[PDB]
């Protein structure tokens, strides 16, 4: 239900420091 | 051996 | 993990460790998939041709880990194992072909900030997200070169290699159930999983409801981060079948 959701990231509006290279990678 | 020992209870 | 970088605190909260009870050491990575499910490489638990075979008895889940070496009190769960299950058809005698396991814990694990379980992907998902130059992430606690350990959990971005380079960069014989992924010579960045990285999580993050996918499992590679070689990973939605009728049955 709640899988792939971190509680320290996604749940919180939060970006880790190099999600942003994969999704930039997705075109 | 590098690595802390775990509680006994594991 | 090989030319990776130290993880942020919960960045991989479904990271999980497979540890050997004794000699107490690393022996896998593994990832969390429920509260009482966790994904691993077959090859980690089931290899002749090195006698290894273990049993659930030899072994522990740690959960919630950042630091390989440290006992993580008040952060990192630990669990004992119910069952160990192979994939029938996993070949270890060729070329690894089906290298997966799942592993029943014996009691639910408690979900946490550091510890959350990674989704599996449905058909559409891998479809749109497994294409060449996709960059997925890797993250271990294995060797930082291929000739030390890492004080913390490591973690690199490396991009999906189209079939035909993936094949003509080994004389392993490759199969649907594979992926490989890594920079080209020609792409300047580098990087790889490594020894001890085995078994763990190669995900990627959906741009569709931004929720990480577990799209490989860490299988082989021949050395660790070398130019014209890549790193191959099982291909989790391929076996997603197997997984399903394990969990329902099971
Ligand atoms: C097939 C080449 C040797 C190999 O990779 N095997 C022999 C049977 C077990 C598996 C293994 O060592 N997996 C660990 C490993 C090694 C290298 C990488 C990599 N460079 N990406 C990943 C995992
Ligand atoms: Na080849
Ligand atoms: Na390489």
């Amino acid at each position: 239900a709640d899988c792939g959701l971190r509680p320290l990231f996604e749940k919180k509006s939060l970006e880790d420091k190099t999600e942003r290279e994969l999704l930039e990678s997705y075109i | 051996g590098d690595f802390e020992e775990i509680p006994e209870e594991y | 993990i090989v030319e990776g970088s130290d993880a942020e605190i919960g960045m991989s909260p479904w990271q999980v460790m497979l540890f050997r009870k004794s000699p107490q050491e690393l022996l896998c990575g593994a990832s969390l998939i429920s509260d009482r499910w966790v994904l691993t490489a077959a090859h980690c638990l089931l290899y002749p041709p090195w006698d290894k075979n273990f049993t659930e008895n030899d072994l522990l889940v740690r959960i919630g880990k950042h630091s390989r070496t440290r006992y993580e009190r008040n952060i990192e769960k630990i669990s004992m194992l119910e069952k160990i299950y192979i994939h029938p058809r996993y070949n270890w005698r060729e070329n690894l072909d089906r290298d997966i396991a799942l592993m029943k814990l014996k009691k639910p694990v408690a979900f946490s900030d550091y510890i959350h379980p990674v989704c599996l992907p449905d058909r559409e998902t891998a479809a749109s997200l497994l294409q060449a130059g996709y960059k997925g992430r890797v993250t271990g606690w294995g060797n930082l070169k291929e000739t030390g350990q890492p004080s913390v959990l490591q973690v690199v971005n490396l991009p999906i290699v189209e079939r035909p380079v993936c094949k003509d960069s080994t004389r392993i014989r490759i199969t649907d159930n594979m992926f490989c992924a890594g920079y080209k010579p020609d792409e300047g960045k580098r990087g790889d999983a490594c020894e001890g990285d085995s078994g763990g999580p190669f995900v990627m993050k959906s741009p569709f409801n931004n929720r990480w996918y577990q799209m490989g499992i860490v299988s082989w590679g021949e050395g660790c981060d070398r130019d014209g070689k890549y790193g191959f990973y099982t291909h989790v939605f391929r076996l997603k079948k197997w997984i399903q009728k394990v969990i329902d049955q099971f």
